Order: structure tokens, then C-alpha cells, then sequence
């Protein structure tokens, strides 16, 4: 019988306890201080517990995943150190602190988050152990490709680019959610089937599952920014309500966007039933926790 | 500069030109190509190709990790030119020109520094034996010149030179960071996917933190002139001296760089 | 435990008050001997000789190393709490009080971190094979954690904390520097002074580090309390553990300090 | 010997190099900042002349003594970034350009003066090759003795103690005069010859030359300050001062009769130029 609310305790006290070791306190102190504030902070460790449950999952252990699960946390708060900043949603709280900016200047926080996006790659590269040199490269690829102009940053871009859209399509819509947010969650399951020895097909189906949950998430992103606080969020809420951008709770409204999230979860789980299903309980766990989390 | 070297420059432009196409979303894209080509052309970079040839190899071997370089450097000059609301970077004089607004070229910038390592984990040739373990090297080496202890570091203390009252020591330590890092990590990498051994890796990586440190000092010197040329003789010194024991038709062209 | 760390805080005392004898001129012994005494002793001294007890040396063959530790340690101690004209070094509430003037102060700090050294190239004993090499490694040890990367760098960091606006990170890094660097140093030159091998000397070397670190950061929390105490734990945990591989009441008696 | 200017500059230079090479800029940059600022500044690097010069004079090559030349230039500096504190001598200038803590404030003065000194003990320990570890450890041992309470600092704080007391005797300047200039001269002297293998004999004769020249440097310098408190000259005049100053240069060159003419040279060239100095 799976106990989720017991196994995620784990598995992220065991993510923060990499995160922390992996960046320390070192010279130039105030960069390292200001990568440590927002990595460290706080987050719910989706991505990583995902990555290395699908390690797990096609039969490999979390320590061959732990660099990639931590390079994906990495590469993840960077990304929402520069999201908060004054020229992008300009944001003044993120996992329930002031944002990284207003703690250290707009100049440490751009460049912090940039060492966290560097130091991702360099320590998959040369952390991973157990795995063999063309499989961390390959690894190395897919985190490129799912955090890129084809990726993360596209569907920021577009993000940014398309807040005045008005005459907002779903196909539209999709595009960003797919790539500002599904992206990285692909990347992190791919990351983790590879690491693990997964065979191409095992790969395809979970890499398919983790478009779906990467949609879920996001969908899940716009009913809380509508319908929880700042203080519950631990991040300022209520922004993409004013602004012209492209929620789903736009164009469908919360209600049509909740029983969205229920075909999404259920789509996603459907492609967890090529594995054994005691092997997948925790991935469908993660999935029920993106579908059901207050925050 | 030397036909040699705006030769194998063009190169890096033809490989980045033919790997960056335009296409939907525009949006993205455009401000991807643009930026790529506006930043500076950096040594670090032909220098990986120019390594690459000196030791053995075949420049084609160190084009992906010349362009991963020119884009890990592309990103960061984006970034530290970014116009910044709350004053926390020393208002440059720079005040160079913006086709893209801030969020635009913040944003470009964190998806230049992936299409790095793209290039470099899609470079990998089923035909090549050793491919894996020298592409993975060379990741190691860009992502770490290019980060929190690398040209990071270089850009975060050079928000602390004041004008004319910051020592040449100081502004050299700067320099090391911001340019010599990298053009020892792109002199090492061509080095490295030539295939020498670890003997000449580091005369090369050596000599390339030297050429990049006298590189920067060369573009702080159009800045405050307090500049000797003892500070550049001491560095062309410091950087002719690792290459003693490379003899040849490129060999004195890598002499060349310097001298 | 209780009276086995007292015995060894009086042999290093003893060993010291035979070693510097006031004589003349006293001005310049009269000095020296004070302020030798006058410095709150340290636990890298002690730490020093139960790490060459614990791996089975006599606590002479560690005694010389012991007492230079207290004196870098002295050293420094005076050195960072002299009256200073322009304001430098913020002024520390908790202020010594000063039987000698500045220039007598600062003189003398110049002339007990050389004694220490003196006391470790003096402790060779010519009928000792592997008393050499160790006592080289030794003050290899010392000098580079009273140096510019360790200690030094410390009490530099330390200045730049704000009483009430400092992170915990920062000064747990300050803390790391100023005293866990020393404490490394002192466990691992005991280990190495009673012919332990690498592995042990290493494990011995992390503990310590740790446990300064531990020790240094409850010496701040009477200043700013931030004091959070999963830090403290997250450090003993660090520390207790590299014990691992060692057990007892010495190879866990070590974690005596860690309480 | 001929063209001793040269010489003198030739070690300057190579050693001037090893400074560069020993001491980079690097975290904390203001530490190492105000290192470099008064080790680098340029002067004669006697010192590290003497340990080199002592070292071949023996048989030793330069490469072998170059830590520990740089070590003592490295004692030497520090002991003057120290000295020129406000609570020392307070100096504002030293060769004509800003005194250490007036570029950096006195905490990094002082401290960057702390790490020149224990960096000094770390390059002779970890950089010195071609010597067995008994003679590395020896060699440290004489760099304690010739800076400590017994050597630089004895001189330098019973100095500042008799700035008092105008009422100084010869015994009481010459005690300041060879703790204060001839104890690191004589370091110098012995950690070359030492490094270089050279006999217990050879060790004491060298010893010897360094203490007249330290001494020789003082006198002389009493000398050139009246022909242009307590001095040379007000204690004994000028005229014993010169004849004082000629036996202290005899007896130098006397210590290095027996060492081979031409590597002994250097040394005897280095007593003269002391002893002749017009300035
Ligand atoms: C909706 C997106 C793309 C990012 C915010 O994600 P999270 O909800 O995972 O926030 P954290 O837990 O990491 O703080
Ligand atoms: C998807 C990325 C890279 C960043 C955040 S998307 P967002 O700004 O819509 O949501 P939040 O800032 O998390 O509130
Ligand atoms: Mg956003
Ligand atoms: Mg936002
Ligand atoms: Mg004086
Ligand atoms: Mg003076």
C-alpha cells in the first residue's frame, strides 16, 4: 500500500540535503550567498523527485540521478530568480522570502542565476557516476534541448512576448505552457529513464507521461495563482489576473480548467500502465501531488 | 588582426550562422540570431580551433566547442550590458545599443548558454571512438570558465572599479577571470579534442590564460590609460614561454596571437 | 572527557612557560611572555595533541606543534584587536583591555608566530628517522592555515558582518575560515606527528574542521543571535560522521566538544 | 670583480619574477592587493642577493635558494609595512609613493604584514626542491631565529622603547643596529649557504660577514647623514666611525678567503659598494 505524503519527505529531504552540499559558501561570497538563497529556500522538489523516480522507476538508483535531479532544481530556480526580476514579472516574494533581487541587487541576481545554469551542467557532467561517458553526454543534450529555444526559454519568450494578446488561440496557449513549463518536467523524467538504463521505448512512453504532467502542472500554476494568496503560494499571486496574459483560467475559467487538469492526470497515469504497477506507485503518486497540491 | 586568425573567425561565424536558423517562433529566434553575432568576436574561441590544429587534430574536431565558447560569451556580454532599474550595477559608460528590450535579452541570453551544450552533446559522431569522454571534458571546462568561479566571477568583481582609482593589479585580476579563464578553458578544449597529452593541455590552457588576460587588459587600456607596457611585456612574456616546445607552421602563428 | 582536556590545556601551558622565558631585555620578553598568556587558549591545540594520542603517539611528539598553534592562534588575537586609528576594522564592543601600547602589541604578535616555527624546527630530534618530514609537512600545515587562505582570510571576512543583517551563511563561512581552517590544521598535524596513515589523517582533518567551525560559530551567536541550531547540527552531524570508520571513547570522545 | 651594478641587477630581476610568480592576486583581493603592493614595488633585493650569492658561493644553484630569497625578502617587507603604521613610525610615504595602510587602511596593512610573514614560512617549506627535509626544517628553523625576539622584532621593539631615553650608549645602538638590519642579513646568508650543502665552517664565516655588513651598513650610513638621537658619529665621531666602518669591511672580506675567488666575488663587490657608498 504507498504511502506518498512518507515517501516525497524522503526523497526531498534527501534532494536538499545534495542541493546543500553541492553549492557552498566559497568565494566570491556574495554570488554563492545569492545562489544559495533561492535554491535553498525552499521549493516542493517536483522536478528532482521526478527525475529520480523515473531512474528508479526502468530499474537504476537515485545516486546515479541525484547530480541530474539536482542540475534540474538548479536550472529551475534560476529560472524563477529571473522570472522575479523588475524587467521580467517583477515579483517581491518567491518561496515565502523576499525575491533574490531585493536581498542582493539586481546585478548578483542575474549573474547567480546564471551560475546556477552553468553549474548544472557542470556537475551532471562531473558528478554522475555510473553511467557511461556517452550516456551523461546524451543526458547533458536532452537538459539542453528542454530548458532552450525549444524549450524553457521559448516558452518565456513567447510569454513575455504574448502578454497582450488578446486574441489569445489554444494552440497559442499551448505553446507556451507546453514549453515555459512541461518542458523542464520532460526534461527531469528523460533525464532520470536515461540514467537508469531505460530502454528507448520505456524513454518514449515516460517521456510522453511527462508532457502530460508538464501540461497538468502548469494548468495547476493558473487555478492557484487564481485561487490561493501570496502567503499560501509563498510567491506573489494574482498577477497574471490583471495582465493580458494567456492562463488557462482565461480562456476556459477555473471551472473549465479544473476538469481539464483531471483528463491530463488521468491521460498521464494511462501511459504509466506499460510499467508494473507497483513500480510506478510513485510516479503516480507525483502525479496525484501536481494535480492536488495547494501550493 | 592577422589573415590566420580572422580566417578561422569567419569559420566559427559560417558554423554559427548555418547552426542558428530563424524560424517560428520569430519571436524567439530573431533575438537568438541577433545576439549571437552582437556580441564581441572572442579569441577563446578561435583559439579552441587554432589548440585544436597545433597538437594534431583537425579543426572540424573543435568547431562545436568554438561555438559553445562564442555563445557562453555571447550570453554573458548580453547579460552584463543588461539595463539594470535599481542602479545595482555601476552605470557603465558603455551605454551600448539595444535592438531588444531588457526581459528580451535576459531571457535570449539563458537560451544561447544551452545551445552550447547542444551543439557540443549533438556533435558526437558514431564514427568517433573517444568522442564521449573528450566531449564530456570539454563541457566541464566551458561550463566552469563560465561560471560562479570563473568569468562570473571576473564580471561581478568589475562592478567595483572606480574609474581611475582601482590599482592595475586589481583591474588584471579582473581580466583573468573575465577573458583569461576563458581562453584557457578554449585553448585547453582545442587541445583536448585534438587529443595531446596532459603535458601539453596545460602549456596550452597556460598560454591561453596569459593571451586572454593581456587580451583584456589590451580593451581596459582604451579605458584608463595607466597601462605599462611592463604589465604587457610581463604577460607576453608569461604567455611565449608555455609555448616553448611547439614548433611549426601554426606554432608560430599561436606565437603570433601574443606577439 | 571533563579532566582529560584540562591536563592537556596545562601541558601545553607548561610546555610553553618553559619555553618563553622572561630575561633580558624585557622589554621585549616582558611582552612576548604576557601576551602569549593573555590569549584565551584554543581548542586547535588541544584538538592537536588528542588526535596524535588517539592514533597512538606520545603527546610529546605533538607538543611543539600543539604550542605553535596557541601561538599563531595568540598572534592573531592580539593582532585583531588593536586600537586602530582610521577606523578599518569595525570597533569590537566587547573590547580587551591593553597593557602594552599599539606598536609593542603589533611588534610582538611579529615575534611570537616566528617562535612557534623556531619551536617546530627545534623539536627535530637528530636520534628520530621520521621526525623530518613530518615536521616539514607540519609546518606546512600551520603556516598555510595562519595564512592569507586561511585564518587571515577569516578575520579579514569577519569585518564585513553587520551585527543585526548578516546571514547565517556568511558567517558560518567566516567561521569556517577564521576557526575551523586552525582546528583542521591542529588534528590533522596531531595525526600526522603520530604516524598515522593518509586515510586517517584526512578523516582527522575533516573533523576538525567541522568542530572550529561549530566552536567559532557559538562564539558568534553571543554577538547576533540567528543563532539557528540547524546549523549546528547540520555540522556535528558532518563532523560525528567522519568519525565513522573510528570508534571508542577517544575515536567518539571527540565528540565531546560537539556537545 | 666586473660590472657588480649587473649582477645585482640580473638577481633582482630573476627574483623580482619569482616574487610575481609566488604571490597572485586572488580571494580576498584586498589581502593579496596589499601584499603585492609593497612586495613588488621594487628596491635592491639585497637579501635575496645574499641567500642566492651565499647559496652558489657554496656549490648550490639558484634555483634552490629562490624560495627562501623570496622568503626573506618576504620578512623584509612586511616588517616595514608594520613599521610605517601610525602606531609605528605613522609614515604617509616610502619611496615616494603612498605607505601601505594609506592605500588600504591599517587592518589589511596589518593583516597583509601577517600574511607575508607565515607565507614566507609556507614557500621555503612547500617550494623548495633539490634539499633533504632536515635541511629544509633547519633552514626554518634560522628564519624563526633571525626575525624573532632574538633577531628583527628584538631590534625593532627595543627601538621604538629607546625613542625615549635619549641617553643611549654604543652598546645599547649597536644592539638596535644588529637586530634590526644584520639578523635578516645574516638569515639570508645562512639559509643560501645552508640550502646550498655547505659545511658547519663555511655556515659560520658567512654568518660572520653578514653580521659586520649589516652593522658596516649602519655606521656608514651615520657617516654620509653628517658629511651631506644618537649616532655613530656622537658617540665616537666621524673619524673612529670611518675607522670602525673599515675594520667591519676587512673583516667581511677576511670570512670569504677561502671560498673560490670568483663565486666569492660578488660578496667581497656587495662589502665594498656598502663601505663606499656616496649615498
Ligand atoms: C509553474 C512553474 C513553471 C514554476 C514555478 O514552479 P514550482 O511550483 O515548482 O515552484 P517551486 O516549488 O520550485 O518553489
Ligand atoms: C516557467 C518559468 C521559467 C518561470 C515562471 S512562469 P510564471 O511567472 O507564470 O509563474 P510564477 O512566477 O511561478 O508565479
Ligand atoms: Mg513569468
Ligand atoms: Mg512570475
Ligand atoms: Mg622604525
Ligand atoms: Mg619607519
Amino acid at each position: 500500500m504507498f504511502d506518498f505524503d512518507g515517501y516525497m519527505l524522503r526523497k526531498a529531504k534527501s534532494v536538499n540535503k545534495a542541493l546543500e552540499a553541492a553549492v557552498q559558501m566559497k568565494e566570491p561570497l556574495k554570488i554563492h550567498e545569492s545562489m544559495r538563497y533561492s535554491l535553498l529556500a525552499g521549493g516542493k522538489r517536483v522536478r528532482p523527485m521526478l527525475c529520480i523516480a523515473a531512474c528508479e522507476l526502468v530499474g537504476g538508483d537515485e545516486s546515479t540521478a541525484m547530480p541530474a535531479a539536482c542540475a534540474v532544481e538548479m536550472i529551475h530556480t534560476m529560472s524563477l530568480m529571473h522570472d522575479d526580476l523588475p524587467c521580467m514579472d517583477n515579483d517581491d516574494l518567491r518561496r515565502g522570502k523576499p525575491t533574490n533581487h531585493m536581498a542582493f541587487g539586481e546585478s548578483v541576481a542575474v549573474l547567480a542565476g546564471d551560475a546556477l545554469l552553468s553549474f548544472a551542467f557542470e556537475h551532471v557532467a562531473a558528478a554522475t557516476k555510473g553511467a557511461p561517458p556517452e550516456r551523461i553526454v546524451r543526458v547533458l543534450g536532452e537538459l539542453a534541448v528542454s530548458i532552450g529555444s525549444e524549450g524553457l526559454v521559448a516558452g518565456q519568450v513567447v510569454d513575455v512576448c504574448s502578454e497582450g494578446m488578446a486574441e489569445v488561440g489554444l494552440d497559442h496557449l499551448e505553446f507556451i505552457h507546453h514549453h515555459k513549463t512541461a518542458a523542464l518536467l520532460q526534461g527531469s523524467v528523460v533525464l532520470g529513464a536515461i540514467l537508469g538504463g531505460g530502454k528507448e521505448e520505456e524513454v518514449a512512453k515516460l517521456r510522453k507521461f511527462a508532457n502530460c504532467i508538464g501540461l497538468l502542472f502548469q494548468v495547476v500554476d493558473d487555478i492557484l495563482d487564481v485561487t490561493k494568496s501570496s502567503k499560501e503560494l509563498g510567491k506573489t499571486a494574482g498577477k497574471d489576473l490583471v495582465a493580458d496574459k494567456t492562463t488557462y483560467p482565461k480562456l476556459i475559467g477555473v471551472e473549465k480548467s479544473k476538469e481539464f487538469a483531471d483528463r491530463l492526470n488521468r491521460e498521464a497515469q494511462e501511459q504509466l500502465l506499460h510499467f508494473h504497477p507497483h513500480r510506478a506507485a510513485p510516479l503516480i503518486a507525483l502525479a496525484n501531488y501536481i494535480a492536488y497540491r495547494d501550493n | 588582426m592577422q589573415p590566420y586568425w580572422a580566417a578561422i573567425e569567419a569559420d566559427i561565424e559560417r558554423y554559427l550562422k548555418k547552426s542558428i536558423t530563424i524560424r517560428p517562433p520569430e519571436t524567439v529566434f530573431g533575438p537568438m540570431h541577433h545576439l549571437t553575432f552582437a556580441a564581441p568576436a572572442t579569441a577563446a574561441s578561435t583559439l579552441c580551433l587554432a589548440a585544436c590544429e597545433l597538437v594534431g587534430g583537425d579543426r572540424s574536431q573543435a568547431m562545436a566547442a568554438a561555438a559553445a565558447i562564442h555563445l557562453v560569451h555571447a550570453a554573458a556580454y548580453v547579460h552584463e550590458h543588461l539595463p539594470l532599474t535599481d542602479g545595482s550595477r555601476p552605470v557603465s559608460k558603455p551605454a551600448i545599443q539595444h535592438k531588444y528590450g531588457p526581459n528580451v535579452e535576459l531571457l535570449t541570453g539563458d537560451g544561447i548558454v544551452p545551445f552550447g551544450f547542444e551543439l557540443l552533446a549533438g556533435s558526437v559522431d558514431p564514427a568517433r571512438t573517444d568522442d564521449p569522454d573528450r566531449i564530456l571534458r570539454v563541457i566541464i571546462e566551458i561550463s566552469r570558465a563560465g561560471g560562479p568561479e570563473g568569468m562570473i566571477s571576473g564580471l561581478h568583481r568589475e562592478e567595483e572599479i572606480v574609474d581611475g582609482n582601482t590599482s592595475l593589479d586589481f583591474i588584471e585580476y579582473v581580466c583573468k577571470k573575465k577573458y583569461g579563464e576563458m581562453h584557457a578553458c578554449g585553448a585547453a578544449c582545442g587541445a583536448i579534442l585534438g587529443g595531446a597529452a596532459e603535458e601539453e593541455i596545460q602549456k596550452l590552457r597556460n598560454f591561453g590564460l596569459y593571451q586572454g588576460t593581456l587580451r583584456g587588459m589590451m580593451e581596459m587600456k582604451n579605458s584608463h590609460q595607466l597601462i605599462d607596457e611592463n604589465i604587457i611585456g610581463k604577460l607576453k612574456e608569461l604567455a611565449l614561454e608555455e609555448l616553448g616546445g611547439f614548433h611549426g607552421k601554426n606554432a608560430e602563428l599561436m606565437s603570433s596571437l601574443v606577439a
